[PDB]
């Protein structure tokens, strides 16, 4: 059915257009791969203009009907969930494997022979890189946090973070230590809440041991701080979905009073319904009140005399973070209140930041929690949003480092060593893979050449330089000048990449290159 | 043989000035006056005046012919 | 030689705007003077109109191009100050743009050109003040002759004998010795059908447009009356929501009637407690202004009621009377009223026009209303514009004392004096200030062309007499040649020529300052 | 086949050409609006009758729609430049366009990597900021001379605007306005009231903080020993916390009896207000007639229709509070002033306050000929007072009129003496762009930019660096002698924002648009 | 002077175009070498020039690269003289070819 | 062309601009001119270096090391009038270019 609007590609034209279309889509993120990579203007469907160099955001912003490029988007999708760092480079590395595969197809090599070649070349390059890795967390533990702090400074140097980055790198280190124990070594990014606000300066970004929102108390005269109240149990917080007041309709009111009878009754009832709902706080024994619905003027006055601060209209997701940190619950009504459903915490206060009118609030613990909230500040909107993702990428870096103590240097130093090992072993196999191994070594050389093109260096001259310095002396990692440091040899410059992160990058990129070669026919129909 | 294409002075209509309109004023009033020139005097002759419906009438009165005469140009 | 190539050419936008704006003055230059030629204009609706009025042609031309639209505001500003010569101000602007066109061909930047006309215009005004013949408001003989000869171009030539001192006396009553800008809008011209031209009166306080009471018991006249402006409307209660009144019974009809008459009476009683003899109700066709039941109540109270007062008068009636507008009966008080000496309804051959005198207020100020009478509509019409033009002639003499001889004489004399003063300068000051004087020659040129006189011949004859003689020699269409325009009673006040070059220099500036036109939504 | 659904695709060679030409076209629009001798640009909408003539650089950029996303970036950056100061938005956009104009030469014929072009401007921008530091001259001593410096700064900010006519009177108007404050830079202390009639030179500076709205129905027009209470409350249909009761009646007469319960409970609420002992009552909301009559009988003057801007200005003059609680006579702060006088300016009732509590605030009343002159005078005076407020915190000043850009161009050439290869031509391109600003200033004046600026360059290059472009006589004269100076904080913001605006556009080699909805 | 400032400056730019074209025919990077050649010769130590073999900047006296004074002076003279003759011509009139 | 289109400088002034700039370049060569009158043995090596520069860009640049001493010794055997008629060039087929010899006879 619907023979029309159906295109098919098979045979000769299939192996050509698939590689050329993959190179055209990847060529956008090639120039954006690096610390010096060029940004991209991305226009949302609503017309909003965003500027970012992240390849994962580019492929997500790109809406296209090309199925070959959709496989590249699925590569960055699995790369972002597993790691979340090399999403830009994993597609460029896969494109280098596709370009070298096209040259082998023109030589008469079968596509499976190319796929089996990149598979054996990958397993060979993994073993050679696994022997050259070093351990950080070994010996002194303070030395680990020293390298862990300077490793976050490397990932944050490509962003506007780089100004104050000394303090921001400490935030990524202190965040992973709080949500992780040395024995468990499990880092859950859901346990670290990423939050930021405009105003002030970026260097004022801190880390809280508990949930921090931006809220103003329902009444201005309410006290800004909440004490433990002389030997009580923690600080009790109440999360309820119903306000404290006589109930009122949320759609239309229109209550017709036929006679003074109902007028005198509702005057006395609702006046007494004021104190009955305020006494419910003392019945539960709670200090800070947080509700989904607002309060009347009398409710704010009665809670003022009783020293009971109230916060109105808090989001549902924000109530979940409070219930997890303070071990509280969301109570539907006022009849279900108890002392076991109230949030237990050490101190609650409204902290003022300079002259800013935000005046946020902080719920503290004073012991190590199972969740934290990353607090970010900035002098401009786009600076805040960029700092949130920059720290989020740092959270992905610190996660792989604590998960696998084996680390390898990077910035082009690792890919060249992987290329030199495959080029030497290519002569011993003497098979069809001999052409696949040489193409695999040239495909690994694309990454340092791409970084050299973004840094203003000769990609051919630097590649021969990166190899020559790693031959006459030793295979030891020697990086690229992209960050504008004094010289090469990142080992002195402390540029570290996780071994588990580089292994998943060279794997999924090799697997995707094979899946494209496994497809010799494409049938595309219309859109119903 | 016409007057148009000012090619300047952007406006919502045409503009004709100089000897161009001075010739149009003569040509317009000439064709209008040539109507009653043959009806002048007692020896003059009448003519048929056709309407848009297709009917007509014939009279030698100059006051009636000029009243039923359709003049396009404002000069006439 | 070899100079700046100017690949992108924004100058083509400025040069096209000058040529397009000069094309306007090319059509307007022929309408100058009493011998000027009329222009035919056909509106988009198909209406065929013709006239020589410069301000009217520019209004009905339906001008689109924005630079050509600016000449409309120049003719409007020329009428706002001088009131006459809206054709000559466009002609002078056309020559300055034509002179600047030759200035751009010499490689001179328009910003220098714009500032060059500034020092040329500000000095041209000082030169005009040197040859001006100073008059005084204490002499009423020169004021009447100036207004009488200016009205000889108007439908009534002979009746201007009594019209000239009327416009003079009307201004002198409201104008002291030293006053800069005397508002002529404060003088209200009220025309009414009936009477004759020989019958005209200058009423001190104000004159209304309507009758008073046609029903039973209308006073039609009151002595020592208090007047106020009612923006409210006296009506039975009408709730804006949905209402229904069903009367099936005679008692139900009298019940609704007596309740409405009681509400209308309470409004009438509060007016009587405020000591209000005369009431002015704003005209409202939406709902009822004053009910007939309320009119019968105000008739027994002996309160003069005048309804159907246009909104245009409401603004003026709060000025001459010195009273305050009344939004509601609750804010309606004696303190917001005036004190009128006499309020009467003057009926001349079925006219029944109402006039008020004796404002007797501390808020009183230079406000006078004039009654215009006549038979045909062309009478009360032309007479209104005849005085309005005569009021402007007197206003020009009050703002700037003195008058100059017209007929293209001052434009030539200033051109000759400034050209000699430009020879004493150096550098750029020599070249451009010569072209400004040559642009002043367009005014006497169009006067000689529109009158059939030889262009080159007449100008050389006036340039001949201005070297020996003075401003008195100019073009006279009555003598069909060059003679003394002061003995021929052709007199142009100095403010007309002063506000001419001034507004012309501001127009040419605002044009040259526009370097491009971009579509922006 | 990628993208689709009417999307616009740009490529490497395509986006770089679109970004450079697109940004220069934006700079080419306002290039004639920079400088006191500049020219006016005309804009016309679809209705064709709304056409307006204005030389304001910020107004032209915001009005004109643009199809280039790289050009929309400069529009948002120009808005940031307008928020911090409010002037110089044209010089920032033009300078950013000149850097991109030379960047096309740096790429095509100069064989330079675009990141090196960015790193070139980074080292060159720091050289321009160091040149402003070495040429920064501030007078802390001799407040009489610092007052003259504020007048010279005001003469430069009032340029290019209609206020330049009376600027000599306006320079003393803006300078004396800042001197009466001597304190926080907040501009809420200076209120601008626009009045029709009279010449612009008729504007006066009133330290009394004139209010635009009068008080009461019928009340005395002068208040002596006033006690001001700022309040926000609903004065219409007041039954406090009785909410939830409506009126259900079978006849209108029964409804009027229940409406008397509204006024009876309102009078008790009014009785609680009179317990404060106030001579003046200011409410943010409106006021119904009956409670207004009760305020008149108690002698308390009622001020209504005071917006949020009015309440905040009253808080900085009298020092009042919102005061939403009428429930008790004590624990409430009450403002006061000596005299509240009702005056008539331009046919409209006003309130002129006198003898407030330590008033640092003033009100500028402008007398214009037309509404268009006043509307342009508002932002013209607002932009000048915003700069003079920043000159109080930073007293360093530099010589303008093309001299500041010329002194920086020398230091940029001086720092270019010791530099690497590929960064050399990029830094030299920044110095040329610094000389393109005075070149355009002479183009708008009508003079010769080539010969005159080059003579200025040779004069500043060898010793004796004082003088700058003189747009009046056409010669080279001292900027200090001609009264032309510029704030140091202003120029360091221009060199920064323009460099930051260039770094954003140099990093874009491609533009991708999502499928529009 | 003002109008002579850009003319003298453009003359020095044309002098720097010869080593730029010299590096273009050799295949090296003209932007990197010539610009580093200017900064090295500017402050002290004026010896070195473009080396067309290794691709770096080394001493011309040590490599044995010299030019005759009369030869180089005739190049700077006639080229500046030939440029003034062709630039001075504002018109070309060609008669009827026979 | 940049001195005309993007400049607006008169072409005669541009000619005067080159005349003042060319005289500066001629004075730059005079101040940087370095000659060796002493040590004719070292001036002989300078003539060899001048020869290697003139023989460059030409087919003679292959054997130039042999040709540099060939042309240098050819001029040294004159020591006299610069007239080139004292030097004759005879072209012979066969052998490499380095086989060329200098005969003073």
């Amino acid at each position: 059915k619907d023979q029309g609007n159906k295109k098919r590609q098979h045979g000769l034209e299939a192996k050509k257009s698939h590689i050329l279309a993959a190179r055209s889509v990847a060529s956008i993120i090639k120039t954006s791969l690096g610390p010096r990579g060029l940004d991209k203007i991305l226009i949302s469907p609503d017309g909003e203009i965003t500027i970012t160099n992240d390849g994962a955001t580019i492929l997500s912003q790109m809406e296209l009907d090309n199925e070959i490029a959709k496989l590249l988007v699925q590569l960055s999708k699995s790369q972002d969930d597993e790691i979340g760092d090399g999403t830009t480079g994993v597609v460029v590395l896969a494109s280098a494997l596709l370009d070298q595969a096209l040259e082998l197809i023109q030589k008469g090599i079968h596509p499976i022979k190319i796929a089996n070649g990149f598979d054996e070349a990958a397993k060979l390059a993994i073993s050679k890189l696994e022997e050259t890795c070093d351990d950080i967390s070994a010996s002194n533990d303070e030395l680990f946090r020293d390298f862990l702090l300077r490793a976050a400074k490397t990932s944050l140097g490509s962003k506007i973070v780089s100004k104050d980055h000394d303090r921001f790198a400490e935030m990524a280190v202190e965040a992973v230590i709080n949500v992780m124990d040395k024995d468990r070594k499990d880092v859950d990014f859901d346990l670290i809440k990423m939050q930021g606000r405009v105003g002030g300066s970026i260097s004022d970004s801190k880390l809280i041991n508990g949930v921090i929102l931006d809220k103003d108390f329902s009444h201005p005269q309410m006290p800004k701080c909440v004490l433990p109240k002389e030997g009580s149990d923690g600080v009790k917080l109440a999360i309820l979905t119903c306000p404290f007041e006589p109930p009122k309709p949320k759609t239309k009111h229109k209550l017709d009073i036929s006679s003074v009878e109902e007028y005198q009754k509702l005057q006395t009832y609702e006046q007494d319904k004021f104190k009955e709902m305020i006494d419910d706080v003392k019945k539960a024994g709670a200090d800070v009140v947080i509700c989904q619905w607002g309060f009347d003027d009398e409710a704010n006055h009665l809670l003022l005399q009783n020293d009971l601060p109230a916060v109105r209209w808090v989001g549902g997701q924000e109530l979940e973070h409070i219930a997890i940190s303070t071990n509280g619950r969301i109570v539907p009504r006022f009849q279900d209140l108890s002392k076991d459903k109230l949030g237990t915490c050490s101190r609650i206060y409204e902290q003022e930041f300079g002259t800013t009118k935000d005046r946020m609030l902080i719920i503290e613990q004073s012991k190590e929690t199972k969740t934290v909230t990353c607090f970010v500040r900035g002098s401009n909107k786009m600076i805040v949003d960029e700092a949130e993702r920059a720290l989020h990428d740092s959270l992905c870096v610190v996660r792989n480092l604590v998960k696998d103590s084996r680390v390898v240097y990077g910035g082009g130093a690792a890919e060249v060593t992987m290329s030199l090992a495959v080029s030497e072993e290519a002569d011993k196999q003497r098979g069809i893979d001999q052409y696949a191994f040489r193409g695999f070594a040239q495909a690994l050389d694309t990454i340092p050449m791409t970084l050299a093109e973004n840094s203003g260096l000769d990609p051919i001259g630097t590649l021969s330089t990166l190899k020559s310095k790693q031959l006459k002396e030793k295979i030891s990692n020697i990086g690229v000048d992209c960050l504008g440091y004094g010289s090469n040899d990142m080992k002195e410059l402390f540029v570290v990449d996780p071994f588990i992160g580089k292994k998943q990058q060279i794997l999924l990129a090799t697997q995707l290159c094979r899946m494209i070669l496994k497809i010799d026919n494409v049938i595309i129909s219309g859109k119903d | 043989f016409n007057n148009s294409r000012s090619d300047t002075l952007f406006l919502g209509g045409e503009k004709i000035s100089g000897d161009d309109i001075r010739n149009q004023n003569v040509l317009a009033t000439m064709a209008v006056a040539n109507v009653v020139k043959s009806s002048l005097g007692p020896v003059g002759l009448d003519k048929m005046l056709v309407d848009d419906i297709g009917d007509f009438t014939v009279t030698n009165d100059g006051a009636t012919i000029l009243s039923l005469l359709d003049v396009q140009h404002p000069a006439g | 030689n070899a100079t700046f190539k100017n690949k992108e050419k924004p100058q083509e936008v400025r040069k096209a705007n000058i040529i397009a704006a000069r094309s306007v003055a090319d059509a307007i230059r022929t309408s100058l003077g009493p011998k000027g030629m009329d222009k035919m204009i056909k509106t988009s609706r198909g209406e065929i109109i013709i006239s020589n009025d410069g301000h009217t042609i520019l209004k009905q031309m339906a001008i689109l191009h924005p630079v050509a639209r600016m000449l409309v505001e120049v003719s409007a500003a020329q009428d706002s100050e001088a009131g006459d010569g809206t054709t000559s101000v466009v002609i002078l602007t056309g020559a300055l743009l034509g002179a600047a066109e030759r200035l751009l061909n010499k490689g001179i930047h328009p910003t220098i050109i714009a500032d060059s006309f500034q020092s040329a215009a500000k000095r041209s005004v000082d030169i005009l003040l040197e040859m001006c013949h100073k008059v005084s408001l204490s002499d009423r003989e020169q004021l009447v002759r100036a207004a009488s000869t200016s009205l000889s171009s108007k439908i009534v030539s002979q009746y201007s004998s009594f019209l000239a001192p009327l416009a003079v006396d009307s201004v002198l009553k409201i104008s002291d010795e030293n006053s800069k800008n005397v508002d002529l809008n404060d003088i209200r011209l009220v025309k009414k059908v009936g009477g004759t031209i020989d019958d005209t009166e200058m009423i001190d306080g104000v004159v209304l447009t309507q009758t008073a009471i046609k029903s039973a018991g209308g006073p039609t006249r009151k002595e020592k009356a208090k007047i106020g402006l009612i923006q409210f409307q006296i009506s039975p209660p009408k709730p804006d929501t949905e209402n229904n009144i069903i009367v099936n019974d005679y008692r139900q009809m009298d019940k609704i009637l007596k309740e409405e008459r009681a509400y209308l009476l309470n409004i009438c009683k509060k007016i009587k407690k405020a000591k209000c003899n005369v009431l002015l109700i704003q005209k409202s066709i939406l709902r009822d202004a004053v009910n007939d039941l309320a009119l019968h109540f105000l008739s027994k109270l002996n309160i003069m009621v005048v309804k159907d007062i246009e909104r245009e008068e409401i603004e003026f009636l709060s000025k001459g009377l010195g009273c305050k507008p009344i939004a509601d009966i609750e804010l309606f008080t004696e303190d917001r009223l005036g004190s009128a000496d006499l309020v009467e309804e003057i009926d001349s051959d079925g006219s029944k026009i109402v006039r008020v005198t004796g404002i007797r207020n501390n808020n009183a100020r230079p406000t006078v209303s004039v009654v215009i009478r006549g038979a045909n509509n062309m009478i009360i019409d032309e007479t209104e514009r005849s005085l309005h033009d005569a009021l402007c002639v007197i206003r020009c003499l009050v703002k700037e004392r003195g008058l100059i001889a017209g007929g293209g004489a001052p434009e030539i004399e200033i051109s000759r004096r400034l050209s000699k003063e430009a020879r004493s300068m150096e550098g750029v000051q020599a070249f451009i200030w010569q072209e400004f004087a040559s642009a002043l020659e367009v005014i006497p040129t169009t006067l000689a062309e529109n009158a059939g006189l030889n262009s080159i011949k007449v100008v050389t004859e006036l340039r001949s007499k201005h070297e020996n003689g003075e401003l008195n020699d100019g073009i006279s269409v009555r003598r069909s040649g060059t003679t003394n325009t002061y003995e021929e009673h052709i007199l142009q006040p100095v403010l007309v020529s002063t506000s001419a070059i001034t507004l012309a220099s501001e127009c040419v500036k605002s044009i040259l300052r526009i370097d491009d036109i971009a579509f922006s939504r | 086949q990628i993208f689709g659904d009417q999307v616009t695709e740009e490529r490497a060679e395509n986006a770089r050409l679109s970004a450079f030409v697109g940004a220069i076209a934006v700079g080419d629009l306002v290039k004639s609006t920079l400088g006191p001798k500049g020219m006016d640009k005309l804009l016309q909408s679809a209705s064709s009758n709304t056409c307006m003539v204005t030389n304001d650089g910020a107004t032209i950029l915001k009005s004109i729609p643009l199809d280039n996303p790289a050009a929309k970036v400069l529009v948002n950056i120009s808005k940031v430049q307008d928020d911090e100061v409010g002037d110089g938005t044209t010089s920032v956009t033009v300078l950013s366009a000149e850097l991109l104009r030379e960047a096309e030469k740096l790429i095509d014929q100069s064989k330079i990597h675009p990141q090196t072009i960015i790193e070139g401007y980074r080292l060159a921008s720091a050289a321009a900021l160091d040149a402003l530091t070495k040429a920064a001259v501030d007078n802390s001593h001799d407040k009489t001379m610092f007052r003259e410096d504020l007048i010279h700064i005001a003469k430069t900010t009032l340029s290019s605007k209609i206020l330049s006519q009376d600027k000599d009177h306006f320079a003393e108007l803006a300078t004396n306005a800042i001197l009466r404050l001597k304190g926080s830079t907040n501009l809420e202390h200076i209120q601008i009231i626009k009045i029709l009639g009279g010449k612009l030179s008729d504007s006066f500076l009133d330290e009394g903080f004139i209010l635009a709205k009068k008080f009461g129905n019928n009340q005395p027009k002068r208040i002596e020993n006033a006690k001001i209470l700022i309040a926000n409350t609903t004065l219409d249909t007041d039954k406090v916390k009785i909410f939830g009761t409506k009126f259900k009646v079978d006849s209108t007469a029964k409804l009027a009896q229940l409406e008397k319960a509204e006024r009876e409970k309102m009078k008790n609420k009014i009785a609680k207000i009179s317990k404060f002992g106030i001579n003046t009552f200011i409410n943010r909301q409106l006021i119904y007639d009956y409670p207004e009559q009760l305020f008149t009988d108690l002698g308390i003057n009622s001020i209504e229709h005071a917006d949020f801007e009015g309440v905040e200005r009253l808080a900085l003059v009298t020092g009042g509070e919102v005061v939403s609680t009428f429930d008790e006579p004590s624990k409430c702060k009450l403002g006061e002033c000596d005299v509240i006088e009702e005056i008539m300016l331009g046919e409209q009732p006003f309130l002129k306050f006198s003898g407030c509590k330590a008033g640092e605030a003033c009100t500028i009343v402008l007398r214009g000929a037309t509404d268009q002159t006043l509307d342009e005078a508002e932002r013209s005076l607002h932009d000048a007072l915003s700069v003079l407020s920043q000159t109080t915190k930073e007293t360093r000043t530099v010589l303008g009129g093309g001299c500041a850009e010329m002194v920086m161009s020398k230091a940029v050439d001086t720092e270019a003496q010791n530099i690497d290869g590929k960064k050399s031509l990029a830094v030299e391109a920044f110095a040329r762009a610094l000389r393109q600003l005075p070149t355009i200033l002479a183009d708008n004046a009508g003079f010769d930019s080539s010969e005159l600026v080059s003579k200025l360059r040779s004069s500043i290059y060898n010793g004796i660096s004082t003088s700058g472009l003189d747009l009046n006589n056409g010669t080279i004269a001292d900027m200090r002698q001609l009264g032309i100076v510029e704030s140091y904080k202003l120029k360091r913001a221009v060199v920064s924002s323009a460099s930051e605006a260039a770094e954003v556009l140099l990093r874009v080699d491609n533009i991708i648009r999502a499928r529009p909805r």
